[PDB]
RNA sequence: GAUGAUCAGGUAGAUAGGUUUGGAGUGGAAGUGUAGCGAUACAUGGAGCGGACAAAUACUAAUCGAUCGAGGACUUAACC
RNA sequence: GGUUCGUGGUAGGAGAGCGUUCUAAGGGCGGUGAAGUCAGACCGGAAGGACUGGUGGAGCGCUUAGAAGUGAGAAUGCCGGUAUGAGUAGCGAAAGAAGGGUGAGAAUCCCUUCCACCGAAUAUCUAAGGUUUCCUGAGGAAGGCUCGUCCGCUCAGGGUU
RNA sequence: CCGAUAGUGAACCAGUACCGUGAGGGAAAGGUGAAAAGCACCCCGGAAGGGGAGUGAAACAGUUCCUGAAACCGUGUGCCU
RNA sequence: UUAAGUUAGAAAGGGCGCACGGUGGAUGCCUUGGCACUAGGAGCCGAAGAAGGACGGGACUAACACCGAUAUGCUUUGGG
């Protein structure tokens, strides 16, 4: 696995932070390195989300931020990044085994070259 | 015959942009612009600019057809040295030169 | 903790015009630097 | 620690003999026509030469 | 493996990720129930979890391109 | 004009000269191109001197004499310029991320959310000291150890009861 | 007698800037053209900067702009490696 | 064809020569400023407030020069 120029607990905030930004956009510009780190970590969220029981919400609770992703409205109630995860990004894959992430090659960024991508849940 | 841009007194090392304009000299411009605009080095958008102008200059000026222009000639020229100090330790100070380039491109039929 | 630790008071007191009026040598640096044609006396 | 003689004009040169850039691997697309690096995504046409986005 | 390089692969596909099944390892998840005033214990159940290990699987990415690279000097001898 | 004997050389003695600036007198050159500068395969025993051509754009040789701030390769010389080391050391304690915006251009400016750090301080006052750095609007040459649309920077207006 | 490293420290806003608590120390820095006639207009570029066009005797005189050596940095290539 | 032998060519880069540029500010020419003198003049100012300053004064004024709330000038006599 890759050190991100990060010690352990900066690259779990790291992990966390990309992870949930992924699963609330469905399509983020990062770092190769970055995106190529993601794409083992939301598959197994989604995973989670496929396996849909209270044990598995409760391991990707531990790991998903509390973000707000939107307010719906029935009375408006908020929706929470791991809600969409288990009710509208892991439905959408129920019959795809695995490969729920791509990585589209993109080109360097201007102030330090870094070679960019896109990843995107499909 | 052929036609000329310049870049005079650009805030860039001549060195860092002479590695970059000895990769179009020679090239059809169709190609001198997309290696610069695919090399990620600071110099490659000041380069593109200078070369963009030299077509300009060759399709407004001399008539000249775009699609079959080379980059005939390619050089950086040192231009005149910013001079500057960075305190180091023990009260001594270093220069700094922030070195400038004049950058020409021909560019000719064929 | 270095040497020059600014008081505006005592940069009067010690250096300033009446402080060198009221001494004849402190009325010789001030004829000295009239003669050079200093911009600052004291 | 320090150079004991200055470097010549030649040997510098030669010293430099690999410090170069290479070219960019990049070609022309079919549905732009236009020069892109292989396995991107171009801007051109706007998205990847072959699979549509 | 500092980088180059080397080696394994590039859909003529298991090269990597995912996924599924394992394994090591940990040592009995959550939820629920039962007993207890309670701390807790027991059951469900060698459970749950499980980086880098194993095997399967083309789900994701190895698309599409381009570049380089022979046409073989003369003399003599021997066969021929 | 011949003959004879000579002609290695440091310190050093002796001699004859070259060239530089200025002066005098004479005689000249020069916008049909002076000095300077660049180039060349020319001339003299040396110091040196011409010629031709380019550049240059207005002054300068020559002869004889005179006078000197009169000749540089070295002084860890002085001043200036420019190399080499080298695309090297360094970029000054620290947690960021993505989305949205702006813009010719964005890791670096603005906004949002999450994350993280200080918290007898890395918070709030306030003396000293500084002196306009404060606010607003423009800006992006230089400064900012990168970038920059931003700034304690530049330019305008303002602002202290 | 000097002719911009000279001649005053100072040909230029100089005892300035700058350094120093202070006494005090103390620089660098001259030249567009006869005349601004100081480059309308077009083109590339955010600008800078260029290329044309024009002015001019000249712009390779383009607002620091007479001349423009050498070091040093480059491009090209006749011979060699 | 085989064998034995000989010789060419090559440039990643480099060297020498030449050409053309850049940087830089030497040189020449120039002079706004200096240096040394000569002849003449003059050799003091200040409580009637000096030397030297500070702050101001312009339509707009940052600096210089000039001026002092009569302030980028006022009165007068001459010149022009
Ligand atoms: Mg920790
Ligand atoms: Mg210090
Ligand atoms: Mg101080
Ligand atoms: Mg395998
Ligand atoms: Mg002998
Ligand atoms: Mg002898
Ligand atoms: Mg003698
Ligand atoms: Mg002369
Ligand atoms: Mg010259
Ligand atoms: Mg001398
Ligand atoms: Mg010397
Ligand atoms: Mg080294
Ligand atoms: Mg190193
Ligand atoms: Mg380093
Ligand atoms: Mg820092
Ligand atoms: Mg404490
Ligand atoms: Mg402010
Ligand atoms: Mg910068
Ligand atoms: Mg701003
Ligand atoms: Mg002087
Ligand atoms: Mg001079
Ligand atoms: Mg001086
Ligand atoms: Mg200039
Ligand atoms: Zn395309």
């Amino acid at each position: 696995y890759r050190k991100l120029g990060r010690t352990s607990s900066q690259r779990k905030a790291l992990l966390r932070d990309l992870a949930t930004d992924l699963i609330v956009f469905e399509r983020i510009e990062t770092t190769e390195a970055r995106a190529k780190e993601i794409r083992k970590v939301v598959e197994k969220l989604i995973t989670s989300g496929k396996k849909g029981d209270l044990h598995a919400r409760r391991q990707a609770a531990a790991f998903i931020r509390h973000e707000v992703v939107e307010v719906v409205q029935v009375k408006n109630r908020p929706v929470y990044a791991l809600q969409k995860l288990f009710d509208d990004v892991a439905p959408r894959y129920a019959e795809r085994q695995g490969g729920y992430t791509r990585i589209l090659k993109k080109g360097p960024r201007r102030g330090d070259g870094a070679p960019m991508v896109i990843i995107e849940l499909v | 015959t052929s036609a000329k841009a310049v870049a005079k007194t650009v805030r860039i090392a001549p060195r860092k942009a002479r590695i970059v304009i000895d990769l179009i000299r020679g090239k059809q411009v169709g190609e001198a612009i997309a290696i610069l605009k695919y090399t990620p080095r600071s110099a490659s958008p000041i380069i593109e600019k200078v070369l963009k102008s030299a077509i300009a200059n060759a399709e407004h000026n001399y008539d000249l057809d775009i699609n079959n222009l080379v980059v005939e000639e390619a050089f950086v020229d040192e231009g005149p040295t910013l001079k500057r100090f960075r305190p180091r330790a023990q009260g001594r100070a270093s220069a700094i030169n922030k070195r400038t380039s004049h950058i020409t491109v021909v560019v000719s039929e064929v | 903790k270095r040497t020059y630790q600014p008081s505006k008071r005592k940069r009067k007191k010690v250096h300033g015009f009446r402080t060198r009026m009221s001494t004849k040598n402190g009325r010789r640096v001030l004829a000295s630097r009239r003669r050079k044609g200093r911009k600052v006396l004291s | 620690a320090v150079p004991f003689r200055r470097t010549s004009k030649a040997k510098k040169r030669k010293r430099r003999t690999h410090v170069k850039l290479q070219l960019p691997g990049m070609n022309e697309c079919s549905n732009c026509g236009e020069y892109r690096l292989s396995h991107h995504v171009c801007p051109e046409c706007g998205q990847y030469d072959g699979k549509d986005v």
